[PDB]
């Protein structure tokens, strides 16, 4: 359709695929996202990386 | 790497299921080809060995001379859909007034589809089931009568809290999924996956839940299968105060996109009680119809 | 506001009706199937599997319940006597509700079809005989004598190595279906009648039992359907099941 | 040239002179579990002939009166050989089974067995006669172990079913006057790809007899029915120490 | 449509003409099924197949 | 007006349905979205950071929660002592519901996957030390010696500049999820146990410390999932929030 | 609110209005209301003929 | 110390098998988990009464006042999202009038 | 939810209104039709006898 | 039952009135000295 980008995700680095019938996107549903993580970002965000074989601290 | 000959010409490991039969197209019944007269030495399509264990492979055009039909019968309605997407009663819950059972408004019934015989009977033909469901809730008064009251129906899987009150936090139904519907409104009615950790329902377990002595008092478990318990469904009237009106929910399941392993004989006593083949030992009657004589109708 | 009209049906609950409904579980991926043997498509599949028909349904004490499911044989005096006899009717009250073939058809109106009847003889080794098995179509009533019973379609068996005979009851109906047989009008949709007779007799030599006794299985044949989706007659429910 | 026969597998022969064919059970042979199809990320162990071969476990005697018994497997061999042993240690198994029921008579002897597998046999109990009671069978009564166990209501297989319907499940009859044997092949049958050889039964074997035992004073009264099994393509996973129950 | 697989018929040997509105395909219609069969599965398991015209021991 | 029926489902209000609803305001466009550090997309990522599991889940009194954080290890008497142990079960009660793996495993019904549990010494960097750790499948009781906890998997860790040490607690299970476990039937669903004991001993020379802590981390491994979304057992609110 | 269902000749016929038959699991039956519009269905050529 | 998770997997601890894992991480994203409806206001109109006794209500909207809810959506620190809003009424004893 | 708005008519039950209405019995397939002598297409046909 | 623990033959009497039992080779040295009580029991073969 032709809407308006008035979604809370517009811009996002995502890609949703939606149902609507009104002219403002933030009315569409919830749809389906895509299935991407980054568990590092959290889980190992240090700046040097190690190995798994090596020994953490040399 | 492997270099002893029984190692490599073992044939360990091998994942495929050599499988004797394989499944054929049948929209319609057989037809009929002709046949004729056959006076052979040798040929003996009438003489059976049942001690093998299948079944008969004699046809119709070996036994007698039969004429050309063209058997255009379908084959469609005996088809485990057909069978099983019909909507049929498995559960009854009661929220009356001034009552014994639920007087406090709300009511938890531990999904179980054993307690009515008509439904029960057709899934226990087989020993294993994979399906989604759809389905339907009909209330009223129980004079079958339509009132303007407001009802909450929740789905608490295991592990969720279950509701203890009409006005429990639980339901907040924040993560449950929930339906509000009134009786004046057509049934609700809803679609639900296969939930189960296996891979199929299975309405037989043969066997026990945990590990340990099984004593008397844990007998009660034998043929509990965790696998099969997908959870609670509670109701309430939405309200504070309690309802004017004593209630009935009536719940209808519709099987659909189903699958089923292992067929089994058809039961033939009463069921007597949910998830347990006990029958009544002193009342064991036999399948069918019977007669004074074998040699009189 | 997109201009409907409402049309009779509406609200309605229809239990066969295959609709869309909304599912509770947004984005569930159920638990992948693994492989398991024996899986069934069609219950035509099992209805040509050979289930154990009880002829001889006259016991009923507790007991001898395990009598129904075997009729026997024995010596005979040569007057070509009858051995036993029983309705074709597979939906009708009788022999074939031991059957899983007559219980599948009690989910059904209407069935079309041939079937078959296979009789093992689990007498000694050294017992011989021939027997006269025969299917009577509609309009002939029982057999008085073998020579009447002769008439009609058979088959004469011949006791040897192998145990068993088949008797193919072939589907010889005016209508093209049949609706489930029973007195009444509804007898109209009868198949028939089955006798059997003794051939010669039942000759064993000395040290061999004087009677055996012989198991029938049945199922139906290939261009055998059903037809008109319905509850069976029985409810195996007294009160409410706890 | 199908009436004679030989099953070798592991260091163990049977041999049948009057064999009736053999049957595979839902069509389909017993394989090992896949990679897709499994789930537990732990590499198995997989003895192969030190427990895929023919363990001979019982004997009952045939008599006119016998109503019948049932075993129930992998209940049968979880205390023998080294099957018992890999089953014990292990938390996971999976395998299939080859069964041989033997019986052998004369001439003049007659009678009939059925000799069938039913996966799941659930048991039930009478409840209390009048049904007003929920009772619940026994450990002894629902893995009965090697010793098998005698049906009490054949006819309904003490379990509220029609045993007229049990030919729905793979079997064979041993009709003495033609064979003296049934053998018939299992593959795993179950809704995960592994399970606990001690919790869970897959399956029962019964050996009924529909066509009573009967000869002439003076011809041998002792028929024996023996039970001879070997499983195949043994699977077993989570290992940790000995476990009986 | 470009919904969501997750039917329990899913990888089925059967193929399935089904009508739904949601990205959830269980919400799907039952459908019509595809019509096979394989009777012998139960009615024949032998190994050995023997003929009709055949005397099944031999 | 084009012609339509009402199904059964229709007026009702299905909280988890995805559907459409008018919008208030029209033309409105939102804030626009600046970067912002930290984005998660997925809970799993979440299950994958090791957060403190309380094995110490003994004390209670406020001003010694602190050492539910960490248990001890000291000098022993050679005996292949038992240093502590508990259920694997990461979505049962227990020393599992200080982890944030826990906590978001309550807003699921069925779970699957690996775990790991990392253990680091705090001791001083004097102290030497050999220790046997045993994840114990399903079935096996708690070990009652360390040769019975040996037969299962485990792990043997030696002090020294690697602080740290992990234990896998692989998936070894029959079925493909598992529900929470939790005592009754449903303990058939449990993961099974850990033991913690003294491969040899806690040495340290003189002027160091007989006693020092271990502190444990659990998360999930790269297998880990989770299935049908549920409320979870915790309502933190006695009357209304105010 | 009232149940229609229909018997097709076999099923077992309701001998009263708490008879277990209404469970319908296999017939067809329709649920409605006096106030909800009047309810319609479509019937195939069912005779055996 | 280093701050990260253990990069350690099953098939460096122990001996492992091949598995292929199906399992679907779709349930887990941030919409399925939050995408369902949950209670966030209460408000009461009643006749004789302390509170609103004038037929009017103002409801600061205020999502915090719910356990369940707020509970959930704290995990984070940030948010943002559109929202769907459903108005459920009755009286007290859940019944239906034509108000 | 796909916006609609219901006009006169809906609710009414007109006899000769050619609808459809959900089938009662799915997949069924009927008795096939043999041939029969003196089949009659239109009321017309008769009025010429 | 111990019996059958070992190498065995199950033998069903018919027209073929014989049975073969293979006693396999199953040794730790590669030839067997004569076995006689005593240490030279080391080379026994087994039982029947
Ligand atoms: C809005 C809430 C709707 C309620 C949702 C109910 C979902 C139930 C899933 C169907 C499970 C099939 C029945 C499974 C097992 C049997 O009933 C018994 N437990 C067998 O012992
Ligand atoms: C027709 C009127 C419908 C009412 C519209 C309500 C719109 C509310 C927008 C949602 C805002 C999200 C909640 C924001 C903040 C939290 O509730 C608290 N203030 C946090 O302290």
């Amino acid at each position: 359709s032709h809407e308006n980008s008035n979604s809370a995700t517009e811009g996002s680095t995502i890609n949703y695929t939606t149902i609507n019938y009104y002219k403002d996107s933030y009315a569409a549903t919830a749809g389906k996202q895509s299935l991407k993580q980054d568990p590092d970002k959290f889980a190992n965000p240090v700046k040097d990386i190690f190995t798994e074989m090596a020994a953490p601290l040399k | 790497g492997d270099r002893v000959a029984d190692v490599i010409e073992s044939s360990i490991g091998d994942s495929v299921s050599r499988a004797l039969t394989h499944a054929l197209p049948a929209p319609t019944g057989q037809n009929t080809q002709v046949s004729s007269h056959r006076l052979d030495t040798g040929k003996v399509p009438a003489l059976q060995a049942a001690e093998i264990g299948a079944s008969s492979n004699a046809s119709d055009e070996s036994m007698i001379e039969t004429r050309c039909v063209l058997n255009s019968h379908s084959t469609a309605e005996t088809t485990l859909d057909s069978f099983f997407s019909r909507a049929g009663l498995v559960g009854e819950i009661d929220l009356p007034l001034k009552g014994t059972t639920n007087p406090n408004g709300y009511a938890n019934w531990d999904i179980d589809i054993t307690g009515y015989a008509q439904m029960r009977r057709k899934v226990e033909l087989f020993t294993y089931m994979r399906f989604d469901a759809e389905f339907t809730f009909v209330a009223c008064t129980p004079t079958g009568e339509v009132v303007p009251q407001l009802l909450q129906y929740m789905f608490v899987p295991p592990g969720a809290p279950k509701p203890d009150s009409r006005e429990s936090l639980a339901w907040q139904t924040a993560t449950n999924p929930s339906v509000f519907v009134k009786l004046s409104d057509p049934p609700a009615q809803v679609s639900v996956p296969f939930m189960s950790p296996a891979s199929a329902y299975q309405w037989f377990y043969d066997g026990y839940p945990t590990f340990g002595e099984h004593k008397q008092e844990k007998d009660l478990e034998y043929g509990a299968m965790p696998n099969n318990m997908m959870g609670t469904f509670s109701v309430r009237t939405v309200g504070t105060s309690k309802s004017k009106y004593p209630l009935v929910v009536r719940i209808y399941m519709r099987m659909k996109h189903v699958r089923a392993w292992i067929p089994r004989p058809m039961r033939n006593q009463n069921y007597l009680f949910k998830a347990n083949p006990n029958y009544a030992g002193n009342s064991i009657k036999p399948t069918g119809a019977s007669r004074t004589a074998i040699t009189t109708l | 506001g997109f201009p409907t009209e409402l049309k009779p049906g509406t609200n309605q609950f229809l239990t066969t009706d295959d609709g869309v409904s909304a599912p509770i579980l947004p984005n569930f991926h159920p638990t992948p199937c693994i492989h398991i043997p024996g899986e069934v498509r069609n219950l035509l599949e099992l209805c040509q599997v050979e289930t154990i028909l009880e002829v001889n349904n006259v016991p009923t004490n507790a007991t001898s319940l395990m009598e129904r499911l075997r009729f026997p044989v024995s010596a005979q005096a040569g007057k070509g006597e009858l051995c036993a006899v029983f309705r074709a009717d597979p939906g009708r009250n009788g022999p074939w509700q031991s059957t899983l073939l007559g219980q599948l058809c009690g989910y059904y109106t209407q069935w079309s079809g041939s079937l078959e009847v296979t009789f093992m003889f689990t007498g000694s080794f050294m017992a011989t005989g021939k027997m006269l098995i025969a299917y009577t179509p509609p309009g002939g009533p029982l057999p008085k004598d073998r020579a009447t019973a002769m008439l009609g379609t058979h088959v004469i068996w011949d006791f040897g190595l192998q145990s068993s005979v088949t008797l193919v009851i072939p589907w010889i109906s005016n209508t093209h279906y049949r609706a489930h047989a029973r007195d009444g009008v509804f007898d109209y949709y009868t198949t028939g009648l089955v006798s059997i007779w003794y051939q010669t007799n039942y000759v064993v030599p000395i040290g061999a039992p004087n009677t055996a006794y012989i198991i029938a299985l049945a199922a139906a044949q290939k261009n055998f359907t059903m037809k008109l989706c319905k509850d069976a007659s029985d409810i195996l429910q007294t009160g409410t099941i706890q | 040239s199908d009436r004679v026969a030989q099953l070798t597998i592991g260091n163990s022969t049977i041999t049948t002179q009057e064999a009736a064919n053999i049957i595979v059970g839902y069509g389909e042979w017993p394989s090992y579990c896949s990679d897709s199809d499994a789930t537990a990320v732990d590499k198995p162990t997989r003895p192969d002939v030190s427990v895929n071969r023919f363990y001979t476990l019982d004997t009952k005697l045939w008599e006119k009166s016998s109503k019948g018994w049932y075993w129930k497997f992998p209940d049968v061999l979880t205390e023998t050989g080294v099957f018992g042993q890999n089953a014990q240690f292990h938390y996971l198994y999976r395998s299939g089974f080859c069964i041989h029921v033997q019986c052998n008579a004369s001439k003049f002897h007659q009678g009939a067995l059925l000799v069938a597998v039913l996966p799941e046999y659930v048991i039930g109990t009478v409840a209390g006669g009048t049904g007003t009671e929920d009772t619940h069978p026994p450990y002894k009564q629902t893995q009965p172990g090697a010793d098998g166990f005698e049906l009490q209501h054949p006819y309904v297989l003490d379990a509220g079913i029609p045993i007229s319907q049990l030919t729905v499940c793979p079997h064979q009859w041993i009709n003495l006057r033609t064979n003296n044997c049934a053998t018939i092949i299992v593959p795993y049958i179950n809704a995960l790809p592994f399970d606990s050889a001690l919790n869970h039964c897959n399956f029962g074997l019964l050996v009924v007899p529909i066509s009573p035992l009967d000869y002439d004073q003076g011809a041998t009264p002792v028929i024996p029915i023996t039970i001879t099994l070997a499983p195949m393509c043994s699977e077993f996973a989570g290992l940790r120490q000995a476990v009986t129950q």
